[PDB]
């Protein structure tokens, strides 16, 4: 019975194989004792996880050991595992197979002590490492295909052929929501408001999710909004205070298609796509056009699809046909393609044998995934 | 019989449809390898675009081995450690496509073709086994 474990900078999300969505979701933090001795404080233990860690924030120092999506602290991520197995999904970990994800371009050590840890440590019976990406890939039920990656840090590009990745040409691009967040901030405090502290951050990620937009045409829409309230929206905050949206609804969203309204001299998310595709074989650029695929939170923005669609029209050859897709559920979708992948007979014939690592070690990762 | 006990061996469980072993020192040969299939009609030419200095251009243009189009998904054949190559065949409409894996060894490359199914994975760790072994003979 096989375990599914995607491993996001902000929420771990755990499951069995064929359930159709986690069975737990919940924050990616490893809280430590903080100066309170021992006993009275509360936290006797010197490690806590999650919910529990989140609940105890005060009296523990919080630290996330994942940062765009790269494994940062190894002491700390082998808890968040503990954690997983034992408390989250009460199950012993020596007895089921599991599918852990990885970013694009993880790097070779990491694939390493990943592997290693399975093993030694948990005892995993057979273990796979796959990139998320690629996972989303078959969630939307394709082999073929770019998936463009968008979440809170870090957005990537990664063309896919046959459900092997291609990593010659995939591209990072170091703006994701939370550069929007603090874009969305920022301009709202020009406008009237002022919200620039931690707790009204999260206050502004809501309203982002909740109201922001990518409009089709970037120009007509700001006079649109120039010419009418048509456009503006009202907003209930934490207190009492109502508030107003204009401008700023899709304004935020447009910097992923125009990365200077960051400061940032990088292409937008619609040229970081194009450049991908240009990487790849001649003879599947026509495959990968006509079967591009957005997942993760910041590409959950209504009007995005349209948008790329448009903008990859342009950059494109002429004559080539554009799809963009965007799965309805494409914010869970990488936990999804893992319980795909994981579920099938098959999955015995890929993963790596307990055995195979006490014959070839930890590197036997890149013999194995990719 | 020689260097088809090779084959023979890297043939036997069922799990591959082609495998062979290349000389890719001065003149190109192959050494052995299945009769009748792909492998066997590489080219010296072919041979030294997997071995050549540029490491870029088959990502574009693509690369055939025996005349068979391929696609080249991971390059590490020059890199001390991993020395393989990861490709997929290129097929038209819906025929099926196939994993293949070449590895380096000092005076020899070793390709293997999965068959329909077969996982990369298990390709590239098969392919690379058999190449250390000829390593570790001087091969
Ligand atoms: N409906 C939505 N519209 C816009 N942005 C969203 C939406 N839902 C989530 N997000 C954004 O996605 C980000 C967090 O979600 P996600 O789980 O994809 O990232 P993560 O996995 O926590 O972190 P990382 O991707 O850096 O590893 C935040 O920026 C959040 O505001
Ligand atoms: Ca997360
Ligand atoms: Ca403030
Ligand atoms: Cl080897």
């Amino acid at each position: 019975a096989a375990l599914v474990v995607d491993n996001g900078s902000g929420m771990c999300k755990a499951g069995f194989a064929g359930d159709d969505a986690p069975r737990a979701v919940f924050p990616s933090i490893v809280g430590r004792p903080r100066h309170q001795g021992v006993m009275v404080g509360m936290g006797q233990k010197d490690s806590y996880v999650g919910d529990e860690a989140q609940s105890k924030r005060g009296i523990l120092t919080l630290k996330y050991p994942i940062e765009h999506g790269i494994v940062t602290n190894w002491d700390d991520m082998e808890k968040i595992w503990h954690h997983t197995f034992y408390n989250e999904l009460r199950v012993a970990p020596e007895e089921h197979p599991v599918l852990l994800t990885e970013a694009p371009l993880n790097p070779k050590a990491n694939r390493e002590k990943m592997t290693q840890i399975m093993f030694e440590t948990f005892n995993t019976p057979a273990m796979y490492v796959a990139i998320q990406a690629v996972l989303s890939l078959y969630a939307s039920g394709r082999t073929t295909g770019i998936v463009m990656d968008s979440g809170d840090g870090v957005t990537h590009t990664v063309p896919i052929y046959e459900g092997y990745a291609l990593p010659h040409a995939i591209l990072r691009l170091d703006l994701a929501g939370r550069d929007l967040t603090d874009y969305l901030m920022k301009i709202l405090t020009e406008r009237g408001y002022s919200f620039t502290t931690t707790a009204e951050r999260e206050i502004v990620r809501d309203i982002k999710e909740k109201l922001c937009y990518v409009a089709l045409d970037f120009e007509q829409e700001m006079a649109t909004a120039a010419s009418s309230s048509s456009l503006e929206k009202s907003y209930e905050l934490p207190d009492g205070q109502v508030i107003t949206i204009g401008n700023e609804r899709f304004r935020c969203p447009e910097a992923l298609f125009q990365p200077s309204f960051l400061g940032m001299e990088s292409c937008g998310i619609h040229e970081t796509t194009f450049n991908s595709i240009m990487k790849c074989d001649v003879d599947i650029r026509k495959d990968l056009y006509a079967n591009t695929v957005l997942s993760g939170g910041t590409t959950m923005y209504p009007g995005i699809a349209d948008r790329m669609q448009k903008e990859i029209t342009a950059l494109a050859p002429s004559t080539m046909k554009i799809k963009i897709i965007a799965p309805p559920e494409r914010k869970y979708s990488v936990w999804i393609g893992g319980s795909i992948l994981a579920s099938l007979s098959t999955f015995q014939q890929m993963w790596i044998s307990k055995q195979e690592y006490d014959e070839s070690g930890p590197s036997i990762v890149h013999r194995k995934c990719f | 019989a020689g260097w088809n006990a090779y084959i023979d061996n890297l043939m036997a469980d069922g799990t591959c449809q082609d495998a062979a072993i290349v000389g890719y020192k001065d003149s190109p040969s192959v050494w052995a390898a299945v009769p009748g299939k792909t492998f066997v009609n590489i080219t010296p030419a072919e041979v030294g675009i997997l071995v050549g200095k540029d490491r870029s251009s088959f990502f574009v243009n693509g690369l055939t081995l025996g005349g068979q189009k391929c696609s080249v998904i991971r390059d590490s054949l020059l890199q001390d450690g991993e020395f393989t190559m990861d490709l997929r065949t290129k097929s038209t409409g819906g025929a099926p496509t196939f994993n293949i894996t070449v590895t380096m060894t000092a005076k020899t490359l070793v390709l293997l073709m999965g068959k329909e199914g077969v996982h990369g994975g298990m390709i590239n760790k098969k392919c690379y086994e058999m190449a250390s072994h000829l390593r570790r003979s001087q091969y």
